[PDB]
RNA sequence: CCCGGCGAGGGGAGUGAAAAAGAACCUGAAACCGUGUACGUACAAGCAGUGGGAGCACGCUUAGGCGUGUGACUGCGUACC
RNA sequence: GUGAAGAGGGAAACAACCCAGACCGCCAGCUAAGGUCCCAAAGUCAUGGUUAAGUGGGAAACGCGGAAGAUGUAACGGGGCUAAACCAUGCACCGAAGCUGCGGCAGCGACGCUUAUGCGUUGUUGGGUAGGGGAGCGUUCUGUAAGCCUGCGAAGGUGUGCUGUGAGGCAUGCUGGAGGUAUCAGAAGUGCGAAUGCUGACAUAAGUAACGAUAAAGCGGGUGAAAAGCCC
RNA sequence: GAACUCGCUGUGAAGAUGCAGUGUACCCGCGGCAAGACGGAAA
């Protein structure tokens, strides 16, 4: 039993999001919020709301049992682009899963 | 316990009991089939040979299955001479269980 | 009537490339490059078939060179005897009776040392 | 039934001693090579280390042959925009460095020349510290 | 039998459709070399 | 000074194995508040070292 | 095709989108001269076929009194036929009338006998009059 | 209904046969960017493949030395038009 | 004679130097040139001799001298060989796709049955550019087809296995939810890897220049979740 | 075009990162020289 999360079109690139998430994967999430929340990229706040808002559909549709809970997925991939002249700019979605187990 | 002997033109080495590949013969799957071509015997005293074509060696071989060997693909290829082809093949092969050494 | 060659192309495109795998990176992936990988790898796989034999016999040669020397007999000599005693065996034979049992190759070239001169 | 392969695990390889004092430095420099490739065992294929391991002592009176203790010299390179080093004042401070030069010179070059010279243990002096492994003690 | 006739043989030939790759003979410089 | 060759995907990754961050590890929890907080900061309820601050 | 030859060679080119194709086909008839020889040699080879397979069948006169399809099903199903080309000579109202509604079921007269009708249908219904004239016809 | 910022977006429930049809809306390979899985690599040099090939996990014959995933190591090997 | 239009073996790497004209396959053998110290497979083989200088392992005329080889040994391929160099002879071995042993595929002459032929075979061919000739596979539509399969699952995409000397064909899990189509004949807008070919998407250098007159910015409060570029 | 992109000797469409021999080198980034760079240009 897990709990998907995808953010879709994200306003940033798909490398500092990744970066950033590489520090995320594998770790409990009550340490987790913690050490995301005091980093110094500006795509940790998209990967904070993203995954407060996981937890809290967890905890609403299912059991909360919030200390048990940890991050076993979690991926970022480019996204929707545009071309214009000055250029693309550049999308991304962030995807986590997160369970009890 | 082994023997020597060539069926088809190669030579192998068969133990009592073991599978072998041989070249396709036209050989029934019905009938057993005798080798009396032996060139060496394996025992607690090997038996030594003077000449080839050794008559106290007696091997009886029955074909169990039939079939053709693993798909090889062939290309000849030339560079810059606009000449390539390729060509798939295989070869027939007969298994054969060996029962028995005379010694 | 035009028609669409859609189809032919992904036949070609798949079967060509399904025979291309683990080229290291973009020999795998690309066809343009894929094609010559695969042309390439057939024709020295033509070619090391062909001296594969070669390389067995050196193989064996090199193996019976061994064994004649520890037991004490020159390779050229060895062969010498053994065909003027009217011996046909393979040297594929010889390396496997001299690898598995040491006692039959030795009986063996005590006798070819016996029908030497 | 397909070739017999020798599996790196089930080699047994013992210790071997060898004397080169008074003996022709090619032909013992040729046995080694031949000892430690494994091709004097029977079961021997090119591609595993079937040799066994070779211990060299008093390498300091190595019988020269010819004219070639003044004659020869070797020439080593830096990789600069030379080093120069004459046979005697090598062969007084160290033969071992030779020794090994030309036991590389014999072994196929490559990572597995280089694990098979890894083999070999020269020694300058007569005696040395791995007889606890009771080495058998082979004249050539 | 409802359609089977076929016309006899060697009085229709396929004919021959040059440049088109190289397993078909002539498939370069269209015959007229270089 | 112009490219001449096309990398592929090993140079890219071997040139980007060593920006990746990492975590500080140094939260501390306020004696007084006991809420997990940055060694060398200030708390966001107006605590540091169990004095009172301005806490505006 | 409309466009613009002013050099950006040309946009009306064959190997550029929205191109014209070089080898363009034009309005042709492909209609083949075939001679009256040709013709009645082929009428008479198929018709000679035809009696010797046994797939010919001559009546004296096939019709119906009134325009009745219901009647004209009954009358096929009798002959145990369903996939019948009947051919006769001069046409009659009532048979003619219902000929279309019946797609394996149709009449057709002497003058204008189409081979490949014939060649297509497993069976003809002849007329007395009609082998007469389709005879005579050919000769 | 909840998180989210009364944004966007997401989750549950429900409609809908299918939401794996969600308005960026039929079917969705490749070039391109990843996750998890099995294998190899931090002392080894060159059209990066091939032949042989111990090892490392799995289905198997419910061992019988069979195949699948990678290939430590070496002989050979200077792309296409 | 070779390349042109022939691969292979040896000479370090080679198209004109030597041997040798590749139908395919088999963990078989015998040879040509070339080698028998290791690298690297075979004689550290046998007999009659030269070498003291590494000449061998580069050097004409002239009597060991005449005679210098270079980015780093670099004119034995490296070692070292006083014979592991060289002159002569003997028996051997290694040695290619050359020959033979076994299995298989296609064509061409010669025959006895035989017919719109398969056998018994008898010999041979199967490297190939330009070029010529012959034999075939894939797709659209048309008649076949108001036949057949198909919401119990068609195409299209995708994974597996089998099959054919080949282009290909066959069955099957899976998203997929509506068409496909046997055999036989007829036409191509008929098979893509390149023409600085065109259209849509994307890696690339890379998170690298730089963020554009060097007039210059701050402090407290307010709105805003988030304020140094918003307001006071 | 793709590279698991080292230095010398010889060969080589004639000064070779890719051919033969030899030697060096754990893997990967950061600021500078530009000696290479057949990319422009400099008689």
């Amino acid at each position: 039993m897990e709990t998907i999360a995808k953010h879709r079109h994200a306003r940033s690139s798909a490398q500092k999001v990744r970066l950033v998430a590489d520090l995320i994967r594998g770790k409990k999430v009550s340490q987790a919020l913690d050490i995301l929340t005091y980093t110094n990229k500006k795509a940790a706040v998209l990967v904070k709301k993203v995954l407060e808002s996981a937890i809290a559909n967890a905890e609403h549709n299912d059991g909360a049992d919030i200390d048990d809970l940890k991050v076993t997925k979690i991926f970022v991939d480019e996204g929707p682009s545009m071309k214009r002249i000055m250029i693309l700019k550049r999308t991304s979605h962030i995807t986590v899963v997160v369970s009890d187990r | 316990m082994y023997a020597v002997f060539q069926s088809g033109g190669k030579q192998h080495r068969v133990s009592e009991g073991q599978t072998v590949r041989l070249e396709k013969l036209d050989i029934a799957t019905g009938e057993t089939v005798e080798f009396a071509e032996v060139l060496m015997i394996a025992n607690g005293e090997e038996v030594k040979i003077g000449v080839p074509f050794v008559d106290g060696g007696v091997i009886k071989a029955e074909v169990v299955a039939h079939g053709r060997g693993e798909k090889v693909k062939i290309v000849k290829f030339r560079r810059r001479k606009h000449y390539r082809k390729q060509q798939g093949h295989r070869q027939w092969f007969t298994d054969v269980k060996i029962t028995g050494i005379s010694a | 009537a035009r028609v669409k060659r859609g189809v032919i192309a992904r036949a070609r495109h798949k079967k060509i490339l399904k025979q291309a795998k683990g080229y290291y990176g973009a020999r795998s992936r690309v066809y343009r490059v894929a094609f010559q990988a695969v042309i390439k790898a057939g024709q020295y796989a033509y070619r090391d078939r062909r001296q594969r034999k070669r390389q067995f016999r050196q193989l064996w040669i090199a193996r019976i060179n061994a064994a004649a020397r520890q037991n004490g007999i020159s390779y050229s000599k060895f062969i010498n005897g053994l065909k003027k005693a009217s011996v046909e065996i393979d040297r594929k034979i010889l390396a496997d009776i001299a690898v598995f049992d040491k006692v039959a190759f030795t009986a063996l070239v005590e006798k070819a040392k016996a029908a030497l001169a | 039934m397909k070739t017999f392969t020798a599996k790196p695990e089930t080699v047994k390889r013992d210790w071997y001693v060898v004397d080169a004092t008074g003996k022709t430095l090619g032909r013992l420099a040729t046995e080694l090579a031949r000892r430690l490739r494994g091709k004097h065992k029977a079961e021997y294929t090119p591609h595993v280390d079937t040799g066994d391991y070779i211990i060299v002592l008093n390498a300091d009176k190595v019988a020269v042959t010819g004219n070639k203790r003044t004659d020869k010299v070797y020439y080593h390179h830096t990789g600069h925009i030379i080093k120069q080093a004459t046979f005697e004042e090598m062969i007084a401070r160290r033969p071992e460095r030779v020794i090994e030069i030309a036991v590389k010179g014999m072994l196929p070059k490559g990572p597995l020349g280089r694990a098979m010279f890894r083999k070999l243990k020269v020694y300058a002096g007569n005696e040395h510290n791995h007889a606890a492994q009771q080495p058998q003690v082979l004249d050539i | 039998r409802l359609n089977t006739l076929s016309p006899a043989e060697g009085s229709k030939k396929a004919g021959k459709r040059l440049g088109r790759g190289i397993g078909s003979g002539l498939g370069k410089t269209g015959g007229r070399g270089h | 000074a112009v490219q001449q060759n096309k990398p592929t995907r090993s140079k890219r990754g071997m040139r980007r194995s060593h920006d990746a961050l990492t975590a500080v590890t140094s939260l501390s929890v306020d004696k007084t508040s006991g809420e997990k907080h940055l060694r060398h900061h200030i708390t966001a309820d107006g605590y540091y070292r169990g004095r009172k601050v301005i806490a505006k | 095709v409309t466009g613009s030859g002013k050099k950006p060679g040309s946009i009306k080119s064959p190997i550029w989108r929205s191109g014209g194709v070089t080898f363009a086909a034009r309005p042709q008839d492909h209609s083949q001269k075939v001679n009256k020889k040709m013709y009645r040699g082929a009428l008479k080879s198929i018709l000679s076929e035809l009696v010797r397979q046994d797939r010919l069948i001559v009546v004296e006169k096939f019709s119906v009194e009134a325009p009745k399809t219901k009647l004209l099903a009954q009358k096929l199903k009798d002959m145990a036929l369903e996939d019948v080309l009947i051919i006769t000579g001069e046409l009659d109202e009532n048979l003619f009338l219902a000929a279309r509604n019946l797609h394996k079921v149709d009449v057709r007269d002497a003058t204008g006998i189409d081979p490949v009708s014939l060649i297509a249908f497993d069976k003809v219904v002849m007329t007395a009059d009609a082998v007469k004239q389709v005879e005579e016809m050919l000769a």
